[PDB]
């Protein structure tokens, strides 16, 4: 949908000898497509959820021991064997005490005890697997240009076909917007996704769930059962045995460990969990859809220019980005027509910067409309309208060009720089470049990236320190070879991003 | 967990944080000098230790940190 | 009471010259002092038990956030400030969304956010302070030798004042037990003991009490309150928001944390709390009373020796320590009358070997009698009564010299060696080398010994296998010095007592 | 505690134990040597580290050892 | 009994002094005691024997798996769990096997099995555990020199109160044998046996019984149980599971082990087990005592000597240590007499040799009467009369005295030698030297000896071949402090003695 | 156990002795050398081992002989 309200924008030039160009998608994350001659487009992610959720094992947090039973024997070698030993549901254990005549014996010497308590559970870490064949991952399309009246929401912009809705399930991977008049435009995003699916696991806990690891979920010590039935057969993990003193025992719980899961399993991307239809939502994978923009045409090419004048709602107010937003609307009667806007250094003067919207045609008496404009950094004035009354506001956008070149390269280094493989690929660039930074980058994390894992921030850090004094106090020019290894960029990474 | 990473391995971190999450990187430090003021005999044996040995002051450096970061 | 069945025990020889012997007892072990021309007799410790105490401060465990508000503010300069920031029951933050147009602002900025959400606690750990003057520590105290019918009990052990029972009240620090017509013994213990009172609490959890230290019970990251009255003042350790999009946020907390303080807190001393009376035994702490036998005498001494046959009950069997132990009846007339038993190698024979009992005195015409006997490593008869009808048993006790000099010098190491400077407090002795000992220990206990701590098994080992190499690799002699330091008594320590 | 050792400090060590107590020695070793087993980078740069530094080969133990403690 | 047909017979002859020996007793061994002026009497154990036996672990020896059972599960994630599991008596073992498309399934992988099998024994190795209190071991003595009638028994030897027999309990170590006229003889001996109690058990396998250790009893990796009620606990130990195809399993068993454990147990001391009172024949414990001869006195000494002349029956034959036996007989009226025997070198000469009887009285009419006698090497005449009609049987007895020395000797070394420090219990020597001998023997099977085990002949033989050739090729004089631990007497007990 | 030798720890041997139990001195040697005649691969290359090692002629009989006893 509109992208105007959120920070994090990609602005994507098209590619004039081509019709199409390969985006990258997150669920906060957005691209506006703009070609020349083309209207400019907007495609944003809604949401990724699985629907289809298969048991694997439920774990026990909380015991709940009710009955105790004992039974004692003499130095005799006859050992106490207690009857409650064949039951499931008992956990039992035998020890021997220090029997001698004040008991009652007749020898003394070392005795024998065998005490039996009933296992219960009331807190349960349900685990779940997700299966690769049922997410349904939602985006959306939108246009700049059309107008309508003020008082509309998304269900007339659906209606008047500007706002197309998709579905990206996993078996029609290839999808079509209508978008009315403008065509038509179709994706061809493939199945690679963040998430590694087929090797984790959801750990609800309490209503509170996760995208844990398989083996990790596996290497757990705590008293598990099945799915269908809970049938507990680890039961030693949360039952302490006091000391056997004498024909008498006493047995103890563990508490609860649900502190201590929570904070061990403390950082795993914490999923949602939306009830009525068992959906959880990922927020965390990317879709890589290619936009085929080949039916892709101007709404209205042959009407007139709107000649009377506008007038202005919601002045002029900068985003955070860096782009002026307006809202204009049409009250005289000579509709449809195409609203002419200009941005120029000076009233009367060349056109300078970039216009954002491709043609802000109208089509009926009262309609809003909304322009977005990208000045340059020095002053400017935008003008919209054709004749002697016509909206002439202007703006400066204190900034400087080197500082913008490095807070580009800033937001580089911190989103296209990560994913690996999907760096080089927010384009087509000639010269076997990105065929071969892909080529490499393929067994670059095949191996020494993702071969091994256990490592957090703190040893991060602590290791890249070690690093940094190892490379200064270096001898037979190891940099050379470590700069690969780790260098500013990795450094960088390690400091300021990934936390 | 305390002498095992966390689970920050799995290369999913986000923009998206929790009320007590950011806390932990200063709260560690805290907790190991907090300790290291607390128990002054370990650490001077530490020190011994990493003076007897190597007697680089390059090294020993990194000796000492990992031998406070491995005592709780 | 009887000190047979146990297998820990210490055996006094005392002194000819003197009158008094220094003992130390524990709430497992026992001693039996046996002076030449007096009866011997067996002192235990029962238990040790505070009366009244203190609160200190109830930390929380599980929160039960209940209600949430919230506030927005735009990015006008005015920021948020919920009205329910006046309350001292809510916890509540203030944070920076990202707000723009579309939330229905008009400008493109920061906005600001600032939830309050009302807090309650559900478990809590109820600390405690012990006072050093209300320690009750009771003792009992009998007398070997006299016999009754084989049907009685502790109750007439007691009715005929062989079982006299002690309380060392924390006033009374002197007290005399009654023990009949043998006489009358007392104490004169001081109020030193193994726990250092007034450096620890008593952290209550769910009804399972511990002696963590003082200072580390303050240090626990938790959020806490007043004893009296609560009222959190740490409230913010428990409960955390999620990520606050736009004019909402989500409050989550973090668990029980029972069994993260059940793991951190599980090796401290597990001391037990009986109800009604609100006592709280301690089983770990020590008691040193020097024994003072000048009112000691033996009850039968003009009797006359018993001629006729005995009958033999429960025939002799061995003991944990190696004494055997039998119970002779009597049932003919001349009584009352004094029992000679002897130990010989050969039926005939010197006597050789150690007895136990002091004067097995009988005052009924059909009794029983425990007889203890302490025979020595090779072949030996013990023999019960006087003329041609004696019993005539005989034992074995297969076992060597050298090998009990060892075990006897591994129990030394173990038990004796610990306690710091009591070590050397079994009993006195001349050439100032008992009191030197404790003049040293005293200052080796001030300094290097516990004014420092920190230790726990792990970082030990770990340490002393450090030790190991360096001693192993090093030049000067420093092992010269360091035996002092870290000997072999120290590292055995390390490797397998105080475990 | 978590990199803290034990409260074993108080020296009231006895002879009552609890039978998920004395496991601990072992399970740490075997989540050591689990950790050490399936993690080959750490180890690998471990190994270099201590080849590099020390050439003593009395110490560089030490230096492995105490790595594995920081590490899981 | 009579000690004439056994070989291992030991002639002890008999103390000046003192009125006491001390005798070892073999099951097949025997002595023949023969002081100076009392008759010569003769000390046999007929056997040791337990009476009440405790049970300790009937192993199991053969499966009988009667019923299966199966359950899969595809790869999805549920794993199947068979229902059996919750039944004590029945095996169950979940295993991965590869399911695919053809099973149908739907996804390729590999899914879960859960086999349970019911477990059923058939042959169990009942063990048993002896108590030191209850071996009743009993012996006989028998006193040469009366004579009886030809046609008479053990019944009329006992009726002449000449074959007193013994039962020397655990509880009364002192007998008193009543012998008729000739006095009374009493026994002094002790609760140390070759067998160590407390140390073995009784493994009843199927009707072959055994005295094997009970470390090694606790070793066996079997199915066991609990004596009160037969159902097992280890039930793995004897199934094996086939190879898991696909939703199908198969059980295998291991077959008996009956014959692995008779070899593996095959050499160990064999008990016997004698019916209706639940006795055992130990068959392997020896007797170590005293006999005080102190009211010993001969019967017929004021009888007057023997005038007429006797009748040969049953001709003198030689015995295997190499003394004569012969059976005269008497038919005259000059009853009771004393019969006078002697044994020249020549006829009418002087008295060579020993003889072994005491003093032959007859006491009736018509008597026979066993005579003993040792001859010496050379040519030698046994006149058995008084006037000119006595019997003049003459004798060779050829051997060597050097012979007889030398089988002496190896007999006392491989003998003897043996028991440990009961090799030296044989008499009574002065000069400190017996109880120097025991002395240092008591350390000497404390340690190094007798503290540990392991040697069995094939192992022997190695070490001893191993160990000539390391003092062969021996430099330093290692076979100075070598020939103490190692020389003749130890080299001769691991190749022919102990055999 | 097999490996282990037989049960005469106890030191409880006696003049009882079956017919089956006398074999075994001469049973182990019969096997031991009809392997040794079956297996010429194994007996050449212990052969070879011992002229290796030791180059004294005392020690490599020992050698032959616990190869030819770990060996049937």
């Amino acid at each position: 949908s509109q992208c105007s309200g959120i920070d994090k924008r990609d602005f994507i030039q098209g590619v004039s000898g081509g019709t199409w160009v390969d985006v990258v998608l997150d669920r906060k994350g957005c691209v506006t497509i703009s070609a020349t001659g083309k209207p400019t487009i907007d495609v944003r992610m809604v949401k990724m959820e699985a629907s289809n959720l298969a048991s694997v094992r439920t774990y026990c947090l909380e015991a709940s021991t009710s009955e105790i039973s004992s039974v004692n024997g003499c130095p005799s070698t006859t050992e106490a064997h207690n009857d409650k030993r064949k039951d499931s549901t008992y956990l039992c254990e035998r020890s021997y005490p220090d029997r001698g005549w004040g008991n009652g014996c007749g020898l003394f010497g070392r005795g024998s005890l065998d005490t039996c308590v009933k296992f219960a559970c009331s807190k349960k870490m349900a685990g779940h697997a997700i299966s690769r064949e049922n997410i349904v991952i939602t985006a959306a399309v939108s246009v700049h240009g059309h107008s309508g009246a003020e008082s509309d929401d998304r269900s007339q912009r659906k209606s008047r076909k500007e706002l197309a809705e998709l579905t990206i399930t996993f078996k029609s991977s290839i999808v079509e917007a209508d978008l009315g008049d403008y065509g038509k435009v179709q994706f061809e995003c493939l199945m690679d996704f963040g998430i590694d699916l087929d090797d984790v696991y959801t750990a609800d806990m309490s209503g509170k769930w996760w995208l844990v690891k398989r083996d990790w979920y596996h290497d757990i010590a705590l008293p598990w059962t099945a799915p269908s039935a809970d049938f507990w057969h680890d039961m030693d993990r949360l039952v302490e045995f006091s000391t056997p003193h004498a024909t008498k025992q006493s047995v103890y719980t563990l508490g609860d460990q649900e502190g201590a899961m929570s904070t061990a399993l403390g950082d795993a991307a914490v999923i949602e969990y939306m009830s009525s239809g068992s959906k959880v939502v990922f927020r965390t994978g990317f879709l890589k859809c290619r936009v085929k923009m080949e039916n892709l045409r101007l709404k209205g090419s042959t009407y007139m220019q709107c000649s009377k004048e506008f007038s202005i709602l919601k002045r002029p107010t900068a985003t955070p980005y860096g782009t002026v937003i307006m809202q204009v609307k049409y009250a005289q009667t000579d509709v449809p027509c195409r609203v002419p806007v200009g941005v120029h250094e000076r009233p009367g003067g060349e056109q300078v910067g970039r216009i954002i919207t491709a043609h802000p045609i109208i089509l009926q008496q009262n309609d809003a409309l909304v322009i977005e404009v990208e000045p340059p950094f020095g002053d400017s004035v935008i003008e919209i309208g054709l004749g002697t009354t016509k909206i002439v506001e202007q703006w400066h956008r204190d900034g400087s060009s080197i500082g913008a070149a490095f807070t580009s390269t800033m937001k580089g280094v911190e989103r296209m720089a990560l994913l690996g493989e999907h760096a080089w690929d927010f384009g087509s660039v000639g010269g076997f470049f990105n065929s071969m930074g892909k080529a490499i980058h393929s067994v670059f994390g095949g191996l020494f990236r993702a071969v091994f894992g256990g490592m957090s921030w703190i040893s991060k850090v602590l290791i890249g320190a070690i690093l940094m004094w190892l490379g200064v106090s270096a001898r037979e020019k190891t940099l050379a070879m470590s700069l690969i290894t780790v260098g500013a960029i990795l450094l960088y990474l390690s400091t300021m991003t990934n936390a | 967990s305390i002498m095992i990473p966390t689970h920050s391995t799995g290369g999913l971190h986000q923009g998206t944080e929790g009320w007590h999450r950011t806390n932990n990187v200063k709260n560690f430090l805290m907790r190991v000098e907090k300790w290291s003021l607390r128990n002054p005999g370990y650490t001077a044996l530490i020190a011994i230790l990493g003076w007897t040995l190597g007697t680089t002051t390059a090294q020993k450096v990194i000796f000492i940190a990992l031998l406070l970061m491995i005592a709780p």
